[PDB]
RNA sequence: UGUGGUGGCGAUAGCGAGAAGGAUACACCUGUUCCCAUGCCGAACACAGAAGUUAAGCUUCUUAGCGCCGAUUGUAGUGAAGGGUUUCCCUUUGUGAGAGUAGGACGUCGCCACGC
RNA sequence: GGCGGUCGCCUCCUAAAAGGUAACGGAGGCGCCCAAAGGUUCCCUCAGAAUGGUUGGAAAUCAUUCGAAGAGUGUAAAGGC
RNA sequence: GAUGGAGGUAGAGCACUGUUUGGACUAGUUCAGAUAAACUCCGAAUGCCAUUCAUUUAU
């Protein structure tokens, strides 16, 4: 769609040259984009987990998983099995479109530009993003909405060093600072 | 709650086997396909009202 | 006195020494050391007893190992009892101690000072008793 | 991430078929291998640890489609092939695969042509 | 006064026929609590572990790999 | 000979470090029309293929750091037969460890297929 | 002797490396439960730790890498897996 | 007497569970040293079960 040409001719040249790779296996990729979200509220009131998967499905053509408790707590007032949350994952064409609508409109809709942390790489060249609340898309709408809850994402890769993703990651968008 | 039972043939009317069930959990009368020794055939026996 | 914390059982049995040590029969961590050549069971108050002995004659301090652990327990009934119901309420811990082991064992300190402390340390105890230093190896300082 | 190999996921669901079903000369074993381009087949009695007969996907001759249709050609060989030594009773190994694809086509074909399984 | 003093019915556990010892049909070889013995070639396991013979032959009790045991029965 | 497959033998067969290789074969890789699939996702499993590549699996070869297999002689115990106080200790005769070591070891035996 | 406790059944130690073995010896359980928590066919692999991530904190839920078992097995403990 | 076997005791060991002493360290794992009846990576002497076996003997 939009990247692939982008990868095979922007990005897969430069990359293979910067480190110097004997083969084009060895340039790295995107393989998943998994998006969560933490409700932790079923516990108090059933009708939570539904807005949560409601906007989350707003966001992209797929109903959500739904992730249960596997085990219990008592400070949280948690047994096993109590439905929490939501995840999500992306493969192929539904992960360029949403890495669009990610750098490209949803993302700068919030504001004090500090864009991307870099003590976000897991050190081992795996990335997660955070979002504070919902309304940074337009898949969103205004009254609907009544919390200020965001989602968490997570962009895995095929790299070894950190350094290579963040080239890689940073030459597709993702505005880090 | 647990209760032993017998359950009944429904052609030949022969009480043919003794068993278990839990009656808050199972409220309604059980039911199962079983050899019926005097006709030599697996037919639906029920639990004896 | 020393006591285990958490045992897991609350009465044993106690036999059957049967006297040669197991383990520590050479000195590990100081210089000099105090062997016991017959075998005993030995306690809280006993061991006690002998380390406060051995320590104040030790003016400037040193160092002393005291390499003996109670871990067993005992158990006992009161006068005025008939035999019969079960095993009695525990009362001492105690280590049984078989010929050879090394109990004790001090440094920073030359000679005279230390052997008379282990020898005001040994007429507390119900044992015979050796003193020793580390002898040969490929290392001993 | 690592990718694992599919090689070695179905070792370790073959390793389990293989608990129960075993060959010997009056029941030899027909096991199979599937590979990306192609699938083959084995006779095998295990007491002394042999192969009594074979037929390969691509190698010998086949040809006349490259769909599943590949598969069935070699179940008919192995069923003739079999037939040549005296083999009629064999039991079925998937190796580790499902008896669903194009190792359901090898397994029919050998059923008509000489094979009671 | 104490509040131990119960036990229960010894139940004559282990091994019923011996190395080397020929044996008719469904004799049992060893009573156990799960397989501390492995069954071997024509023997068979029961409903509380136990293992039998299912053909006459004699037993021999064998090494099973690195770490377990086997038994078997071999007919003349 | 080389490679694919499928088997016996207690890892002496394993783990980690290092190198090399694409002849066929093995793989990764490319797609979802059709058989089938996801408690979301062609990721997997299923199928249609053959642009691309030896980077990863795979194969071969070097390495005794980790595991594994370890003798010999000395002890500890203990069958028989005897002696002191009998808590315990000892002497004859027979058996003999666990530790700790010298050494071994980077597999060995067989069937099928194709290529040289 | 009385008062106190105990009286059938299961698992461990005592028990002396087959089986068996006392004491008002040392420790615990049972008098049920499950219509699936039974049968069978396919498929799967655990507990933790470290790193990052918004609410969310040590610890709910996500991603990766180490991890032979340090988990689970309706219910006591042993033997098994 | 010879040959095969089942089984965890006397040792002694710290891989597993309890109990425990010194030292280095750090998150803000390590080096040594002990111990057990209901601990075990290990493991005897003897006893026990067998055998178309052998030599004496009389059950
Ligand atoms: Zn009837």
């Amino acid at each position: 769609n939009r990247l692939k040409e982008k990868y095979i001719k922007e990005v897969t040249p430069s990359l293979v040259e910067k480190f110097n790779y004997s083969s084009v296996m060895q340039t790295p990729k995107v393989d998943k984009i998994v998006i969560n979200m933490g409700v932790g509220d079923a516990v108090s009131n059933a009708k939570n987990l539904d807005k949560a998967v409601e906007e989350l499905a707003l966001i992209t053509g797929q109903k959500p998983l739904i992730t249960k408790a596997k085990k219990s707590i008592a400070g949280f007032r948690l047994r096993e099995g109590m439905p929490i949350g939501a995840k999500v994952t992306l493969r192929g064409e539904r992960m360029y479109e949403f890495l669009d609508k990610l750098v490209t409109v949803s993302l700068p809709r919030v504001r004090d530009f500090h864009g991307v942390s870099k003590k976000a790489f897991d050190g081992r060249g795996n990335y997660t993003l955070g979002i504070k609340e919902q309304l940074i898309f337009p898949e969103v709408d205004y009254d609907l909405v009544d919390k200020v809850r965001g989602m968490d994402i997570v962009i895995v890769t095929t790299a070894n060093t950190d350094e290579e993703s963040r080239e890689l990651l940073a030459q597709l968008g993702m505005p880090f600072q | 709650m647990r209760v032993n039972i017998t359950l009944e043939c429904t052609s030949c009317k022969e009480r043919n086997y003794l068993t278990n069930k839990n009656k808050r959990n199972n409220p309604d009368r059980l039911e199962k396909q079983k050899y019926c020794p005097r006709e030599r055939k697996v037919t639906l026996h029920r639990e004896t009202k | 006195m020393l006591v285990p914390k958490r045992v897991k059982h609350r009465r044993e049995f106690r036999g059957k020494m049967r006297g040669e040590a197991k383990g520590g029969k050479e000195v590990a961590f100081g210089e000099w050391g105090l062997q016991a050549t017959e075998s005993h069971w030995i306690t809280n108050r006993q061991i006690e007893a002998a380390r406060i002995a051995m320590t104040r004659y030790m003016k400037r301090g040193g160092k002393v190992w005291i390499k003996i652990f109670p871990h067993k327990s005992y158990t006992s009934k009161a006068i005025g009892v008939r035999m019969g119901k079960g095993k009695g309420a525990p009362e001492g811990w105690v280590s049984p101690v078989k010929r050879g082991k090394i109990m004790f064992e001090i440094a920073g300190v030359p000679e005279e000072v230390a052997r008379e402390a282990l020898r005001l340390a040994s007429h507390k105890l119900p044992v015979k008793t050796k003193i020793v230093k580390r002898e040969e190896m490929g290392g001993e300082s | 991430i690592t990718k694992p190999d599919k090689n070695k996921t179905r070792q370790k669901r073959h390793r389990r078929v293989r608990n129960k079903i075993s060959g010997t000369a009056e029941c030899p074993r027909l096991n199979i291998f599937r590979s990306n381009k192609n699938i083959y087949a084995q006779v095998i009695d295990d007491v002394a640890g042999v192969t009594l007969a074979s037929a390969s996907a691509l190698d010998k001759e086949i040809s006349g489609g490259t769909k599943t249709e590949t598969a069935a050609a070699v179940g008919k060989l192995v069923a003739e092939r079999a037939a040549e030594k005296g083999i009629k009773k064999v039991v079925f190994d998937r190796g580790g695969y499902l008896y669903h694809g194009r190792v359901q086509a090898l397994a029919e074909a050998a059923r008509e042509n000489g094979l009671e399984f | 006064s104490t509040s131990n003093g119960r036990d229960s019915e010894s139940k004559r556990l282990g091994a019923k026929s011996a190395d080397g010892q020929t044996v008719t049909g469904g004799s049992i070889l060893y009573r156990q609590r799960g397989t501390k013995i492995y069954p071997g070639v024509n023997v068979g396991i029961g409903g509380d572990d136990t293992l039998f013979a299912k053909v006459d032959g004699v037993v021999r009790f064998e090494r099973k790999g690195r770490d377990k045991k086997q038994v078997s029965v071999y007919p003349v």
